[PDB]
């Protein structure tokens, strides 16, 4: 085969601070090798529950651009992610497509991320109000307003500021906790592919 | 921010009406709204919500048996029943669903008495 | 499906005094909770938002603190407009199910 290379996927593995669920912060990697054994090394087994393709062969059937997100987000919502299912992250924040290829990873996070004050920084948009296409970023920051009344200023009945937070005290239990996904996700334009794993040809 | 009271009568089981509650210019399509009913002596059952996303989320005892939409610029939210068992003899609640996560919006509306059997009005 | 569960059903005998409902759940759920107070024949209407909150219009005695699945909530002064119900309603873990039913009354 060859020498191998050095892989940034613990760039996105690895932070102090993930991007919070307003702006899924993408990462375009290309032209790097396929190791996930490291994935499964960082956490207590469990299962991906993902949907494109199996686990058991990421490392093989490479691909030519992966393109990789990653957010925070409560266990309900882990659960919720797959496609097809609707709510409010899956609706007015991150919506996956219908032959979405790729597939997610989850795991818990109270060590890191939860605060015992309770970190308040990861923020979520509860109120966007417009059906989404799959596959891009709204950033919605201004106030709505909403009763057949123009608003327009700040901080009055009925004019609701669409970005509200996460709790993540860490005396909560399974289900409220802070869980860093790394939604991985493949597309096919037929470029040669520059992202493959370890082989001799 | 009132709501209005639309429906009433007897009906009869496998005969369903379009229930109705309309709105004093809150926006009905682009909002979270909810409907509940309640029995006469006991609790109140969950029936629907419907988000501005257009998810239908609605309980799983009426599966497959009612529909939900809102109007565009009339202001009302309609809902039709398919095959009614006359179990829901009850008064049905129309609301906004009450918080989105921290807010002073409360405001309730008021439902009509509806009734289901099959002995008419005597 | 959250089985909404609560014990003491019957607070009628409190006039004027201490009140300690209180409800349960099955799953673990944190504060995302609101009770409501349905007057008999009436639209409800609402008392907190999300378990730590207070509504504008009310005596400023009603104060409910909970968290991991017991719920408490306390009217240490009955006065004589309060004669209705009080309902638990879980959301936001769906379906969203309510209290089978609360009665006070006073004497």
């Amino acid at each position: 085969p060859n020498i191998t290379n050095l892989c940034p996927f613990d760039e996105v593995f690895n932070a102090t601070r993930f991007a919070s669920v307003y702006a899924w912060n993408r990462k375009r990697i290309s032209n790097c090798v396929a190791d996930y054994s490291v994935l499964y090394n960082l956490a207590p087994f469990f299962t991906f529950k993902c949907y494109g393709v199996s686990p058991t062969k990421l490392n093989d059937l490479c691909f030519t651009n992966v393109y990789a997100d990653s957010f925070v987000i409560r266990g309900d919502e882990v659960r919720q992610i797959a496609p097809g299912q609707t709510g409010n992250i899956a609706d007015y924040n991150y919506k996956l497509p219908d032959d979405f290829t790729g597939c997610v990873i989850a795991w818990n996070s109270n060590k890191l991320d939860s605060k015992v004050s309770g970190n308040y920084n990861y923020l979520y948009r509860l109120f966007r109000k417009s059906n989404l296409k799959p596959f891009e970023r709204d950033i919605s920051t201004e106030i709505y307003q909403a009763g057949n009344k123009p608003c327009n200023g700040v901080a009055g009945f009925n004019c609701y500021f669409p970005l509200r937070s996460y709790s993540f005290r860490p005396t909560y239990g399974v289900g409220h906790q802070p869980y860093r996904v790394v939604v991985l996700s493949f597309e096919l334009l037929h470029a040669p592919a520059t992202v493959c794993g370890p082989k001799k040809s | 921010v009132q709501l209005v009271e639309s429906g009433g009568g007897l009906v009869q089981p496998g005969g369903s009406l379009r229930l109705s509650c309309a709105a004093s210019g809150i926006i009905v399509s682009s909002n979270y709204m909810s409907w509940v009913r309640q029995g006469p002596g006991k609790g109140l059952e969950w029936v629907s919500v419907i988000y501005s996303g257009g998810s239908t989320y609605y309980a799983d005892s009426v599966k497959a048996r009612f529909t939900i939409s809102r109007d565009n610029s009339k202001n009302t939210l309609y809902l039709q029943m398919n095959s009614l068992r006359a179990e829901d003899t009850a008064v049905y609640y129309c609301a906004r669903e009450v918080v989105g996560s921290n807010s002073n919006m409360d405001v309730w509306g008021q439902g009509t008495t509806v009734t289901v059997s099959s002995a008419s009005t005597k | 499906d959250i089985q909404m569960t609560q014990s003491p059903s019957s607070l009628s005998a409190s006039v004027g005094d201490r009140v300690t409902i209180t409800c349960q759940a099955s799953q673990d759920i944190n504060i995302y909770l609101n009770w409501y107070q349905q007057k008999p024949g009436k639209a409800p209407k609402l008392l907190i938002y999300d378990a730590s909150n207070l509504e504008t219009g009310v005596p400023s005695r009603f104060s409910g603190s909970g968290s991991g699945t017991d719920f408490t909530f306390t009217i240490n002064s009955l006065q004589p407009e309060d004669i209705a119900t009080y309902y638990c309603q879980q959301y936001d873990n769906l379906p969203r199910t309510f209290g089978q039913g609360t009665k006070v009354e006073i004497k």
